[PDB]
């Protein structure tokens, strides 16, 4: 029994290799995860930057558009 | 014959030999060592289908930061133009540099001529096209002035699957490029997050406002249509995916100015045969069928001990049953030597075929008295039937 | 199929006795309970191990069992000092409990 | 070896169908006309709290050949469709009707992370038997009833953490299992194919929506 | 023997549920950025479309023109 025990016990380093192959794989995932973080926050706030240059060059009506600054002062506007 | 009862040393051994659950246990410390290999089989089973599956995805397209397959390359819109009153020269020029350590006078340089697919410099003097030299040298007459449209299209090969979008659905899902699966998926997880999702079948799917516009050609911005969803699989197809990849820029060679060889700046990137090749879909595949080979290579050094566990488990059985009978002897020799004789006989007259009462008994008188109740049912059972 | 609960009740069933719905659904019941509970005519009627467990081959077998067993305790002639005693361990189980406790310092 | 343990999860699962006598009487033993009552309290501290609902429901997880039909792929399931089907009616009703207090022990958490991960098992068996129809009877049935299973054990080990309130720590344990939880990708191929079913992709996507609110109420 | 079997037992049972729980945050992260970045779009898109009823020409097509080309990273080599 303890020599058919061993062959298994022998068995599993390969099967611990497998979790380094998964760690580098979610590791890159890590990667793809921060660069599009990184590529959206750039963009979201060039366009509320932008956004607020017009509403600065802008000036029923006057409360919607205040309404809209209220929302776009701060970065509330995902919500 | 497979028999599940003999893998069993159940008290009368273990008992005896103390081992025995130090060998049981440790029976049972494989059984569930070798079902830990097969929630992990099932497992390696699941993530390679899980990265083939999402093969086509950009979690495993976009970053590929240990060697990503694309070399810069700059490109300079030169233009030289003199012998005007201060025949009005039109030599304009683009050039291609190599973002690397190299020089200009570099003998077979990955330029813009040997490594790009296509620059359609669409002029307004005659338009040129680059059909797949050290520069690209435009010269006609004339006298005004001239403006290019300079359209670079990039190395289109078909290994590069990032492929543009309308100019609609950049505005709504918010990837100016990527794969045809972020088209299929990005629309798909927008609906679910805003109740679009209808039944009647969950095919029907409420078009939206920014939806509308997805199809503006179509026509269905006239009627606000809950259509079914394989519509709209059908539409993001070819009716805003694969441009062949063009950047552009705006600009015109100027009468009075000397040059731009060294002055403008550019960026397109472009090998190719690297990140495809080491992929996880493949190398976890590549991975699974070694274990594989390995498992089937290890299975009949298990099988040839199996054999052999079995055949001292049978003499284990053997022993077992010669001890007790040299035991329960040893213990009392006269009760168990006529247990031996009356076990002999009895085991001759079964194998015979031979049955009925022992003759040495029924012969007595006094069997027939201490049968009285039995015998006076049976006398008139037989009288009274008429056998008698 | 598939019939019912009200289809085995005892008021729409016949009994010892001494419309046209009942003998509608008595149809698919009897259609139904004889598909489902009809016993295999077939082999695999083994069932386990302990059903075609053979008493006369056991019986000859013990009989042999006893026989030889008791033809080495008396007619071997062997005194109980020249009884030579059996290892209680193999040639090879010396052998690999020498090589596990020489790696047993690991 | 053979079949004799396969009767005995038909005769828990027609037994069970009853809420009268057969599920009130299963109901007073498992949680819990002069002398019975001494016999019966005299029977069930001699068989050795809450040994006899873990040993049932653990004997019902058993006769579901996981491990066979998933080492080697339709001939398996097409013979054990019936026991499979009537030991997961026999699960669900035990976990529907009979655990909702005087537990001391988490019996669905010492069920859903018992070294074995059945949960995952059902979720391949769910993904296989799913994988054949669509590329022979109750197998509609069976894949509803595995995503229930899973459904509900989750959500009563929850339900048993509120009540019992002394392993603050499991949210993480909970979502810690290996291949629970289908990933969004399968439930997006899911939406997609026309041969899958209506209720099968609703308790797909009602297991997703409980591992979303798992990840939220994890911080 | 049974020492050793349960030891690298009980390492690769905590190795596989860290693993289950970091691909898990990951499938959590990924669609919640998803998410954000179609809602900051559409309420842009929104807001833009609402707004726009010489200056305020000048800088609605400037915010139009940027938000038509939407722009990522320069990720390459180092030449130098």
């Amino acid at each position: 029994q303890m020599e058919k025990l061993d062959a298994k016990l022998n068995h599993l380093k390969k099967l611990e290799k497998f979790m380094e192959l998964e760690r580098k794989t979610l590791e890159r995932q890590q990667e793809n995860l921060l660069i599009q973080r990184l590529n959206f926050n750039q963009n979201s706030s060039k366009i509320v930057n932008v956004l607020s240059k017009c509403l600065n060059l802008i000036s029923e009506i006057r409360s919607q558009i205040d309404h809209f600054k209220s929302m776009l002062s701060k970065p509330e506007t995902l919500s | 014959h497979s028999h599940p009862s003999d893998m069993v040393i159940p008290d009368h051994l273990a008992e005896l030999i103390p081992e025995l659950y130090s060998f049981q246990q440790l029976v049972d410390s494989e059984k569930r060592l070798d079902h830990f290999i097969h929630l992990r089989n099932l497992h390696m089973k699941r993530m390679v289908a899980q990265w083939e599956r999402s093969k086509l995805s950009q979690e495993f397209l976009y970053p590929h930061l240990n060697f990503p397959n694309v070399k810069f390359l700059r490109i300079f819109i030169s233009n030289v133009s003199e012998n005007q009153p201060w025949n009005a020269t039109w030599t304009m020029r683009i050039e291609g540099r190599l973002l690397d350590n190299v020089q200009a006078n570099d003998p077979a340089r990955e330029k813009f001529s040997s490594f790009i697919e296509s620059i359609v410099v669409d002029f307004k003097l005659e338009s040129v096209k680059w059909q797949y030299f050290d520069g690209l040298d435009i010269k006609r007459v004339g006298s005004e002035n001239v403006e290019c449209t300079i359209s670079i299209l990039r190395k289109s090969s078909p290994e590069e699957p990032f492929m543009s979008y309308s100019p609609q659905l950049t505005a709504i899902i918010g990837l100016k490029s990527g794969t045809s699966h972020d088209a299929i998926f990005s629309i798909y997880k927008y609906i679910h997050l805003n109740e679009l999702l209808t039944n009647d079948q969950v095919s029907i799917v409420k078009l939206d406002t920014q939806l509308i516009t997805l199809l503006p050609s179509s026509l269905k911005e006239s009627s606000p249509d809950t259509m079914k969803l394989t519509d709209l699989l059908s539409l993001i197809n070819s009716t805003h995916l694969l441009p062949l990849q063009p950047i552009e820029i705006d600009y015109t060679v100027r009468v009075d100015k000397a040059s731009t060889y060294g002055e403008l700046v550019l960026d397109i990137e472009v090998a190719l045969k690297f990140n495809n090749t080491q992929r996880e879909s493949q190398i976890g595949a590549a991975e699974l069928n070694e274990n594989a080979r390995e498992l089937e290579q290890i299975k009949p050094k298990i099988a040839l001990q199996d054999k052999e566990i079995t055949s001292v488990l049978s003499n284990l059985h053997e022993s077992n049953k010669r001890y007790r009978f040299f035991k329960k002897i040893s213990e009392d020799p006269v009760k168990a030597l006529n247990e031996c004789i009356a076990s002999t006989s009895n085991a001759l007259k079964v194998l015979s075929g031979d049955e009925g009462y022992n003759e040495d008994m029924v012969r007595r008188a006094n069997f027939y008295k201490e049968n009285e109740a039995m015998l006076r049912e049976n006398i008139e059972v037989i009288l009274s039937n008429g056998r008698m | 199929n598939i019939p019912s609960l009200t289809s085995f009740a005892e008021e729409n069933n016949y009994q010892y006795g001494y419309t046209y719905a009942q003998q509608q659904l008595n149809k698919q019941r009897q259609d139904f309970e004889r598909v489902r509970l009809r016993p295999e005519q077939l082999s695999n009627i083994i069932h386990d191990e302990s059903d075609t467990i053979s008493f006369r081959s056991n019986l000859l077998k013990n009989f042999i069992s006893s026989n030889d067993a008791f033809n080495m305790l008396s007619l071997t002639t062997v005194p109980c000092d020249r009884i030579e005693k059996s290892r209680l361990f193999s040639e090879k189980t010396i052998r690999y409990l020498m090589q596990k406790q020489h790696e047993m310092k690991t | 070896w053979g079949k004799y343990q396969t009767f005995g999860v038909d005769i828990l699962a027609k037994l069970f169908s009853l809420e009268k006598p057969n599920l009130n009487y299963f109901k007073s033993i498992l949680l819990n006309n002069h002398k019975d009552k001494k016999l019966l309290r005299r029977l069930l501290n001699l068989y050795n709290r809450h040994n006899l609902l873990n040993d049932v429901v653990s004997f019902l997880f058993s006769a579901i050949p996981l491990q066979q039909v998933l080492s080697q792929p339709s001939l398996l399931i097409d013979q054990f469709s019936p026991v499979i089907s009537q030991s997961l009616t026999s699960i669900l009703v035990i976990v529907q009707k009979i655990l909702p207090f005087n537990f001391n022990k988490n019996l669905p958490f010492v069920w859903l992370s018992s070294e074995e991960n059945i949960g995952s098992g059902l979720l391949k068996l769910s993904e296989i038997i799913l994988n054949i129809n669509n590329s022979k009877v109750l197998l509609p049935s069976i894949n509803i009833s595995c995503v229930q299973l899973i459904k509900c054990l989750v959500e009563k080990s929850i339900c048993f953490e509120n009540c019992l309130n002394n392993d603050p720590e499991i949210l993480k344990k909970i979502a810690s299992i290996p291949n629970l939880f289908p990933t969004d990708l399968e439930i997006f191929q899911l939406f997609t194919n026309p041969s899958v079913d209506i209720q099968i992709i609703n308790q797909y996507q009602l297991l997703y929506n409980l591992k979303n609110d798992i990840l939220t109420n994890l911080e | 023997q049974m020492e050793k079997l349960d030891a690298k037992l009980n390492h690769l049972k905590k190795l596989e549920k860290f693993m289950e729980l970091e691909r898990k945050t990951l499938e959590r992260q990924q669609e919640n950025l998803l998410i954000q970045r179609l809602n900051f779009n559409q309420n842009s898109s929104k807001i833009v479309n609402v707004l726009s009823k010489e200056e305020i020409r000048s800088q609605i097509d400037h915010f139009k023109s940027m938000l038509s080309k939407p722009e990522t990273l320069s990720i390459g080599k180092n030449p130098f």
